[PDB]
Parts: structure tokens; C-alpha cells; sequence
């Protein structure tokens, strides 16, 4: 747990306040963190968490001095190695691409017809991102054609690649034209989906707009709870406490034409929220003993062939295997390779 | 004594070694350790290896030789010097080693090269007349024989 607490810290850091940290301090505090990050013993957890934080804090734009975490990924590469900051370095770089894909097609955009809206879309990458397509939706008629229009810079430019949009983690901004004043809201793409159903008509049930979005049920209540609680959406019965009310596909929702939020920013896209071990050692003796002296890429792949079959271990497990096997004095390194196992019992 | 099974049968012979060791922290002796390594274990120089011969009693070769047609068929059709032929270049390779190290100590610990170099020499040289006389006489029992 203090490796995760390490690492919320390391969170603070980078991600962003109200207040920017000066880039002397910054590298001045960050060097304190590696003082301490060797005196781990335990490695390979620190990565576990940290990928998953940093993929946040890089999808939603909310990252802070972007310099910063080039020199941080780099402080981290000298440290342990490569291999412990392969996927991070994917990361990143996906970022910097991406960010000049959007400068051309931007230019693209100009010398053919114009789209309507402002359109930036972070590529990404696939296999190296926790990131997955997990829940259904209907895209909207209103942001379909710019959606083709990338696809095809992106046919002319890339061959052979296919997108595989995330619905779940884009945003957008709305206007409006019908309420007392003109607004401009901030919501995801869900929620952009059901503000625009009511553009034709007033008042719809839920089923009406599970049908017409495709939104799975969890998502699509999480969504109309959070949208009630913006006080978007009135129900019939005002008096009635929001969060009590049970929420069933018969209720014919209708948007607040009478809104008259005082800000003009409002912002309703708020965040929410061993016993093969054992084998792996077992697999390896064995190998050792059969093949007296060994390769520690032939050693992988006879372990994958004689036991991989069964459960599919992950690499790094095998060679944290080997290494405590080497502690156990069950097997030696030989000099004048660096990759080389003799089987001494 | 240590086997192999699989090679055994793998390969149609049997795969067999006796081994003697080396007192605890006694007698360490000073291409051939890369393949020593990869074929014995880590402890090449901590043991040896003995010469593994085998024998069978009278009875034993009576019976043996009389159970199957196969094995007197096989002893007119045996032709040695060819199925062995590699061992005996072998042979006299590493006699020429021999000779060699004995010329170098009688020039001047206390084994008598000499002499079991000469001992090796008469051993291979009576299996070649042996294979020379089991040809001498497979000529004259097949070749002889009706004009």
C-alpha cells in the first residue's frame, strides 16, 4: 500500500492544481522520490498502479507540465531498465503523435468543406493502454460525418489500421439556443447523445431513450442520475427528493425549458468514483536438470512449452522465479555470458 | 551406475555409466571443459568414469546363441572391420597420442608408458586379425564352394 500511496503522491505532482509547482522545484521534488524508490525492494507492483494513473491523467488532457513527465519516464528508464519502461514509453509517445496528427488534419480540413464543429481526437494505441471497449452506444446524428471525415485521413494516411473509437472516455462541449440566455456546456458523449434526442421533441419515457442511444442499463442510470442531479431534467413530481426516486422505464422525463443557471460554464461531465509459483519453480528445476547447461531465452521457451499449456504464466513471474531459484543456490550463472543457467543442485 | 531408458530405446543400445567419486576437498587435478560441461554436469572434475565391459558365463552363451536363427545368421553375415571401422581409427588415434607421450618420458609418475602402449596396440591389432579371419573363413565356407 505505501507503493500506491507513493505513487497518488507522484499523481499530485504531475496532474494539476491551482497552484503550478516552478520546473526547478519540480525536478527538486521528484529527485527526493527517487531517493526513496530504490530503497523498494519490490518493483514490478509500482508499475502496476502507475500505468493506470498516468493513462488518466493523459486521456482527459488534465496532465500538467508535459516536459516534466518526459524527464520523469526518463529518470525512471536508467533506474530499473527498458523492460520496466516499455509500456509507459508507449504512452507518451502516443500523446506527442497524436498531437501532430491533429495539427494536419486541421490543415485538411480547410483546403476540402468544412466541418461544424471543433474536432480533436487522441489516437492512442492498441496493447498497451488499460484502456477497452466496453460499453455499446449509438452515435449521434449530429457528430456522424465528422466522424467519417477522420476515418478517411485516417485510410489515406495510415493503411492497413482500424479505429476502435471509446465512446466512454471522449468529452465535448454543447451550445444552446433555446433557453433564456445562450450557454455552453461541458459533457461527455453519452450525455451530449441524450441532451440532443430532446432536440425534436419535449418530453421522452426511459425506455424511449434506451432505445434510441443503445446505452446499456448501468450506465445509461448513472448517467440520468447525475444529469437529474444538474437539475437538467425535471421530473413530474418536483417535491420528490432526487435521490430517493426510483427511476423505471415509464416516466416521461421533459427538459427544463425554465433553466436559468446563473453560470455560463457548467460543467455536468464530473468524474465518478502463489500455488503456481511453486509449478513455475517446479517446471524450471526440471528443465535444469535436463538440459545441464542452458540459455535464459531457451529456458523461457522449454518452460512455456512444458508448462505454459496449463495456465499461461506471465514472463516477468518466470523470471523473478529464476531469480529466487539463483538466491536458493539451485542453479548458477556462468561467466563469460551474461545470459547463461548450470544446473548446480 | 546410472541408465538411460529413452535413449536406450531411442537409439537401440543400451546407454549405460559407472562412476566413481572423489574424497570431500581432495584431489582437484589442475575445447574439452565447454563439452565436458555440456555433457556432464557441474562437477566434471569432482567424479570419473570407469570403462564398462560386460561377459556371460557358458550356459548363458549356449542358450543365447540357440534361442533365435537370427544370432548364428548374424555371426556368418557379421562383417566387422566395417561396422566398427571408426572405433578402430580412434583407437589408433589416440595410440598415436600414446606412443607419443611414452617416446617423450623414456627420453629422460612412475607408470611405464611404454608398455601399455604396446598392450593397447596388441589389443587392436588382434581385433583387426580377428575380423580378418572371420572373412578368411566366411570366403572359404560361401565363396569355395561349387566351383
Amino acid at each position: 500500500k505505501s507503493p500506491e500511496l507513493l505513487a497518488r503522491y507522484c499523481d499530485s505532482l504531475l496532474k494539476k492544481s491551482s497552484k503550478n509547482p516552478e520546473e526547478a522545484e519540480l525536478e527538486d521534488t521528484l529527485n527526493q522520490v527517487m531517493v526513496v524508490f530504490k530503497y523498494i525492494e519490490d518493483k514490478d507492483v509500482f508499475q502496476k498502479f502507475y500505468a493506470k494513473m498516468l493513462a488518466k491523467r493523459l486521456v482527459h488532457q488534465n496532465s500538467a507540465s508535459d516536459d516534466a513527465e518526459a524527464s520523469m519516464i526518463s529518470k525512471l528508464k536508467q533506474a530499473c531498465g527498458f523492460e520496466y519502461t516499455s509500456k509507459l514509453q508507449r504512452m507518451f509517445q502516443d500523446i506527442g503523435v497524436s498531437k501532430d496528427l491533429n495539427e494536419q488534419f486541421k490543415k485538411h480540413l480547410t483546403n476540402s468543406e468544412p466541418l461544424d464543429l471543433d474536432f480533436s481526437i487522441q489516437v492512442l494505441s492498441s496493447g498497451s493502454w488499460p484502456f477497452q471497449q466496453s460499453c455499446t452506444f449509438a452515435l449521434p446524428s449530429e457528430l456522424e460525418r465528422s466522424y467519417q471525415r477522420f476515418t478517411a485521413f485516417y485510410a489515406s494516411r495510415h493503411s492497413g489500421r482500424k479505429l476502435t473509437w471509446l465512446y466512454q472516455l471522449s468529452k465535448g462541449e454543447l451550445v444552446t439556443n433555446c433557453f433564456k440566455n445562450r450557454y455552453t456546456l461541458q459533457a461527455s458523449t453519452f450525455q451530449m447523445a441524450i441532451l440532443l434526442q430532446y432536440n425534436t421533441e419535449d418530453a421522452y419515457t426511459v425506455q424511449q431513450l434506451t432505445d434510441s442511444t443503445q446505452i446499456k442499463m448501468d450506465i445509461l442510470a448513472q448517467v440520468l442520475q447525475i444529469l437529474l442531479k444538474s437539475k437538467l431534467l425535471v421530473l413530474e413530481d418536483e417535491n420528490a427528493n432526487v435521490d430517493e426516486v426510483e427511476l423505471k422505464p415509464d416516466t416521461l422525463i421533459k427538459l427544463y425549458l425554465g433553466y436559468k443557471n446563473k453560470k455560463l460554464r457548467v460543467n455536468i461531465n464530473v468524474p465518478m468514483k502463489e500455488d503456481r509459483k511453486l509449478l513455475i519453480q517446479a517446471a524450471i528445476v526440471r528443465i535444469m536438470k535436463m538440459r545441464k547447461v542452458l540459455k535464459h531465452q531457451q529456458l523461457l521457451g522449454e518452460v512455456l512449452t512444458q508448462l505454459s499449456s496449463r495456465f499461461k504464466p506471465r514472463v516477468p513471474v518466470i523470471k523473478k522465479c529464476i531469480d529466487i531459484l539463483i538466491e536458493k543456490e539451485y542453479l548458477e550463472r556462468v561467466d563469460g555470458e551474461k545470459d547463461t543457467y548450470s544446473y548446480l543442485a | 551406475v546410472v541408465i538411460d531408458p529413452t535413449r536406450t530405446i531411442s537409439a537401440g543400445k543400451v546407454n549405460l555409466g559407472a562412476f566413481r567419486t572423489y574424497p570431500k576437498g581432495y584431489k582437484p587435478p589442475d575445447t574439452i571443459p565447454l563439452n565436458k560441461i555440456e555433457d556432464f554436469g557441474v562437477h566434471c572434475k569432482q567424479y570419473y568414469a570407469l570403462e564398462v565391459s560386460y561377459f556371460k558365463s557358458s550356459l548363458d552363451r549356449k542358450l543365447l546363441e540357440l534361442l533365435w536363427n537370427k544370432y548364428w545368421v548374424n555371426t556368418l553375415s557379421s562383417s566387422s572391420l566395417l561396422t566398427n571401422a571408426d572405433y578402430t581409427t580412434g583407437q589408433v588415434f589416440d595410440l598415436s597420442e600414446k606412443l607419443e607421450q611414452s617416446e617423450a618420458q623414456l627420453g629422460r609418475k612412475s607408470e611405464d608408458k611404454l608398455a601399455k602402449a604396446t598392450r593397447d596396440s596388441c589389443k587392436t591389432t588382434i581385433e583387426a586379425i580377428h575380423g580378418l579371419m572371420s572373412q578368411v573363413i566366411k570366403d572359404k565356407l560361401f565363396n569355395q564352394i561349387n566351383i
